[PDB]
RNA sequence: ACCCCCGUGCCCAUAGCACUGUGGAACCACCCCACCCCAUGCCGAACUGGGUCGUGAAACACAGCAGCGCCAAUGAUACUCGGACCGCAGGGUCCCGGAAAAGUCGGUCAGCGCGGGGGU
RNA sequence: GUUUGACUGGGGCGGUCGCCUCCCAAAAUGUAACGGAGGCGCCCAAAGGUCACCUCAAGACGGUUGGAAAUCGUCUGUAGAG
RNA sequence: UUCUCCCCGAAAUGUAUUGAGGUACAGCCUCGGAUGUUGACCAUGUCCUGUAGAGCACUCACAAGGCUAAACCUUAUGAAACUCCGAAGGGGCACGCGUUUAGUCCGGGAGUGAGGCUGCGAGAGCUAACUUCCGUAGCCGAGAGGGAAACAACCCAGACCAUCAGCUAAGGUCCCUAAAUGAUCGCUCAGUGGUUAAGGAUGUGUCGUCGCAUAGACAGCCAGGAGGUUGGCUUAGAAGCAGCCACCCUUCAAAGAGUGCGUAAUAGCUCACUGGUCGAGUGACGAUGCGCCGAAAAUGAUCGGGGCU
């Protein structure tokens, strides 16, 4: 969620996925199709959603997370400034990008805790399995 | 806020290959971006200026061990 | 090789505009001979997509 | 420290004097002292407390420093040329500046 | 397992189901074209964890081992395929997957089975013998073990990669809360 | 000419470090003592000065070694000049040359001079 | 008899005018917004001239009213200091 | 702010201004003299650069562990004001290895100093605006002609004059208008074409991954679907099915301490699985082409219209 102190600031832009792997930290994972700011909250009630239809046990790893901050209108017009310090937080990711990934729990029991918490995500996800296997 | 502050014009202002007169300026950067080589002065701004006329030439390889050099021509 | 001039310079950026002239090409449909060289070949590839080149 | 030389050594702009470069090394109670030629890649005028034991008493380097003196002048060469290196000046040294400058 | 055709034409590929890749022993190497549809349905079946056969066009068979491969986002098919080669006994460490036989009676005790690493690097000797797995007993501990790299069996003289104390299984205790 | 040592360059880590082995009256080094030259804001440790024995220990010098560093392909990709486009938009594609970073295959524990002292 | 500034997503209220540095700035220079941060209107008779020598931050071990931190010792120490 | 034809032909930027819709200077236009390829494009050669991308080696941020809370190790990320690196392009100089035709200086006269739109690169904005402010190309501005129904800017294209002549561009070729109700192979039953999305569906067409075949599976129909037992905890009781913990054993051609319905609780009815009866395929995840639903605003409707499978 929102974060200890930054730069405080941002504007925006859009390339592909570069950090986000294909796999890690469990047999499956979540993947983002659609360039987009996810928020402090989605991902909060992502995590809340899939804990929910669990144990609630800590086999789930989020490898989103939000550092740029976004603004707001005071009120309305353009008098003044730039300002809006905390409206609220955002995580860009990029397509191919791997958001959440589950442990230990079996086949639909991740499919059905990844479906759920596909709602509540701007864009349209699917989740996946490993082949490539890459640690360096 | 609104108040930042100048142009300041640091440049390579004749690159490799010219030629240079007498009291020409070579580059005019920061701090020591350029080391004066053979017949280059460099002044209070740092800032290499020709000592003798002819050909200007680049000489690097890595960090520092950037040079500015003349030499004559006839 | 041999070049002549299709596509018009109405609308297109400025260095193929000074090409076109430079090759000496006025009106479109314009046609003529040139050399191959270096600096020929650049000036036909610059522009390329507004003449056919026969060969 | 080793930065001692490469303060001096530096602190001689070479071939934009237009002199040459005196190099005096003191090793032992033997010095040697060569003069290089700096643009080119070469050495001139050796001297030596080597073959010496000219003076018992270094300060011998009177003679390896009028020795160079001697050896330099055959080829011309005097102007003001000298080196010096982790070694401060006066006493020793200073034995060889006098031999050579005003001795040569 | 086989391939005909290996040209520079790039264009060539994607008309038909096929992967731009290479092979090098460092004595030489070549251009490549693979067919995909057999290829995802190979190394599915083998991946680093053991090498097969190469038959190329012109009767040249080289065996060897799938090395790096680089993988299209957005996507799930490969794109490009590195490949290796085998110098018997010395060859290049070799990843070995971590498979936890046996179910620990820690886990009866309310606590999860994680595997903190698979695919441990290791090395060595035969690349025909190659540890296409890794066996690993589960049943001693129970909740707060951690299993270090140091307890993992390698036999036939297989060096460790990485350092003897990295923990490769431990498991999880069961969740826990208490403050409102 | 060759072996090697002392000096001093060019190059300006593929020439660097640690593990380590050779080296000793010829060269380097420590060691030796120093009221004074000279000098440590305390100490001659450092400069400095007078000289052996000893020692090859330290420092230095060369040979070894590829564990670490440093250099590092070919393949593909990212991006992109130019051409031609799809999407309400975030964004995306096709052709055309250009073409990285990282990573892997590897490559190394340098090269090239000037002068002088000493063995053959 | 006259004066009572301008900027300004209308004017006013508020803020802002000159100077230095970074980002914006699209790998030349240049480039705007009541865009994103911060400083200046000094000091230094030595913080200058030159001449010589000197090498830092930090950690670990061991050490005395002194322990997070001190002062000393050795080791590490392309700068992590100034 | 009044008579004609001809030649050229801008500017709405910079800087400063009791300056902001005004002036000065420079920039851009023209006339004349001088000079004379010095201009232009493109190619080679050579230097300069820190964006794109990437990447944690520095600074800030940050995901899961290991270790005895910083450091430290495995694994893993973000970055306008981070950089171990780093293009494509861009800039200067030299050369003309080759095509072109301007350029500079001196002097007379100006005007413009309110710009606009689109694509690309950003900021502000809400990644809103026929917004606002810079950069960059092109057009309108000052541009007629063809196209986009109408339509500054968009696509194709720069109108010296005449012709009841010819070829093309963008766009088109059923009728309203010119011109194939052309051809070959597909697709779409929606008037989709000719209103947007999350989300939803045995709509169809092309590929793919798998698992059960005549040792008779998927459906259909006949029965069986049993034994500790009401597994323990908890509740007014909870006995497969409020519910948190667990989910072993017995019999067997085979039956989960169990999937749905049911009761206040067991009963009661099907499935999971076995056997029989009958025939040849049948079931499950994703990819893709084109469709479906999702799809409500105010005078009379419609793709320009007629009309089109
Ligand atoms: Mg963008
Ligand atoms: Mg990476
Ligand atoms: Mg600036
Ligand atoms: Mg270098
Ligand atoms: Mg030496
Ligand atoms: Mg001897
Ligand atoms: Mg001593
Ligand atoms: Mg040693
Ligand atoms: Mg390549
Ligand atoms: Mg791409
Ligand atoms: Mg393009
Ligand atoms: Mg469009
Ligand atoms: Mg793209
Ligand atoms: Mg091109
Ligand atoms: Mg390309
Ligand atoms: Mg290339
Ligand atoms: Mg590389
Ligand atoms: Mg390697
Ligand atoms: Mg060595
Ligand atoms: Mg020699
Ligand atoms: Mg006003
Ligand atoms: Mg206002
Ligand atoms: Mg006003
Ligand atoms: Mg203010
Ligand atoms: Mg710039
Ligand atoms: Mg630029
Ligand atoms: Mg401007
Ligand atoms: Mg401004
Ligand atoms: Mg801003
Ligand atoms: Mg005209
Ligand atoms: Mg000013
Ligand atoms: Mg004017
Ligand atoms: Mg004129
Ligand atoms: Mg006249
Ligand atoms: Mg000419
Ligand atoms: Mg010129
Ligand atoms: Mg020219
Ligand atoms: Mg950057
Ligand atoms: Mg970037
Ligand atoms: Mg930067
Ligand atoms: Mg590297
Ligand atoms: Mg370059
Ligand atoms: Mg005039
Ligand atoms: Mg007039
Ligand atoms: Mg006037
Ligand atoms: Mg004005
Ligand atoms: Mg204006
Ligand atoms: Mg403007
Ligand atoms: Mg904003
Ligand atoms: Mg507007
Ligand atoms: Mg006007
Ligand atoms: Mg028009
Ligand atoms: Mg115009
Ligand atoms: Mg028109
Ligand atoms: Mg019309
Ligand atoms: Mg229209
Ligand atoms: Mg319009
Ligand atoms: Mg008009
Ligand atoms: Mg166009
Ligand atoms: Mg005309
Ligand atoms: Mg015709
Ligand atoms: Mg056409
Ligand atoms: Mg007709
Ligand atoms: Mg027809
Ligand atoms: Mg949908
Ligand atoms: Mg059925
Ligand atoms: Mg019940
Ligand atoms: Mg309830
Ligand atoms: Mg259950
Ligand atoms: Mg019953
Ligand atoms: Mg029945």
């Amino acid at each position: 969620k929102r974060t200890k102190f930054r730069k405080q600031f941002r504007g925006r832009m859009t390339g592909d996925a570069k950090g986000g792997d294909y796999v890690a930290f469990g047999d499956y994972g979540l993947i983002a199709m659609e360039p987009a700011w996810i928020k402090s909250n989605q991902i909060e009630a992502c995590r809340i959603v899939m804990s929910r239809h669990f144990r609630r046990g800590g086999k789930i790893y989020i490898r989103i997370f939000p550092d740029k901050p976004v603004t707001k209108k005071p009120a309305e017009t353009r008098m003044g400034k730039g300002k809006g310090a905390v409206e609220y937080w955002v995580s860009v990711v990029k397509p191919g990008r791997v958001m959440f990934e589950v442990a230990g729990v079996t086949e639909e029991q991740a499919k059905e805790a990844f479906r759920l918490a596909g709602h509540k995500l701007p864009i349209q996800t699917k989740m996946v399995k490993r082949e490539v296997y890459d640690e360096a | 806020n609104g108040r930042d502050s100048n142009p300041k014009y640091l440049g390579v202002k004749k690159f490799g290959g010219e030629v240079v007169k007498a009291g020409n300026i070579l580059v005019r950067q920061r701090g020591t971006k350029f080391k004066a080589g053979q017949g280059v002065g460099m002044g209070r701004d740092h800032t290499l200026f020709a000592l003798s006329d002819g050909k200007v030439v680049f000489i690097n390889k890595g960090k520092g061990a950037r040079f500015i050099s003349i030499e004559a021509a006839q | 090789m041999k070049i002549k001039l299709v596509r018009s310079v109405i609308g297109r950026p400025g260095n193929q505009v000074k090409t076109v002239q430079a090759l000496g090409l006025r009106k479109i449909g314009d046609s003529r001979e040139v050399s191959d060289t270096p600096a020929v070949r650049g000036m036909v590839k610059t522009v390329k997509h507004l003449l056919e080149v026969q060969e | 420290r080793r930065k001692l030389r490469t303060r001096r050594k530096v602190r001689t702009t070479t071939a934009a004097s237009g002199r040459l470069r005196l190099s005096v090394y003191r090793s032992s109670k033997h010095i040697y002292a060569q003069i290089i030629d700096d643009s080119r890649g070469q050495t001139l005028a050796a001297a030596s407390s080597a073959a010496l034991k000219s003076g018992n008493k270094t300060d011998t380097a009177a003679a390896v420093g009028k020795a160079l003196a001697a050896a330099a002048a055959e080829k011309g060469i005097k102007q003001v040329v000298f080196d010096r290196g982790s070694y401060k000046y006066h006493g020793r040294v200073k034995a060889l500046a006098d031999a050579a400058r005003e001795g040569g | 397992m086989e391939l005909t055709a290996k040209p520079r034409t790039p264009k060539q590929k994607l008309d038909e189901s096929m992967i731009a890749a290479v092979a090098y022993n460092k004595e030489n190497n070549v251009s490549f074209a693979l067919d995909r549809k057999a290829f995802d349905r190979a190394f599915r079946q083998q991946s680093t964890t053991g090498l097969f056969d190469i038959t190329v066009e012109g009767g040249e068979t080289f065996p060897a081992l799938v090395k790096a491969v680089q993988m299209d986002k957005r996507k799930r098919a490969p794109i490009h395929v590195d490949f290796y080669m085998v110098t018997y006994g010395e060859p290049v460490e070799v990843s070995v997957p971590v498979h936890t036989t046996g179910r620990s009676q820690g886990e009866v005790q309310g606590g999860l089975v994680d595997i903190v690493v698979h695919n441990l690097q290791i090395v060595a000797p035969g690349p025909r013998r190659i540890p296409q797995e890794l066996v690993v007993d589960v049943t001693k501990m129970n909740i707060g073990d951690h299993i270090t790299a140091g307890d993992i069996k390698l036999p036939e003289g297989c060096t460790l990669a990485a350092d003897p104390e990295l923990t490769v299984v431990s498991v999880l205790p069961p969740r826990l809360t208490a403050e409102e």
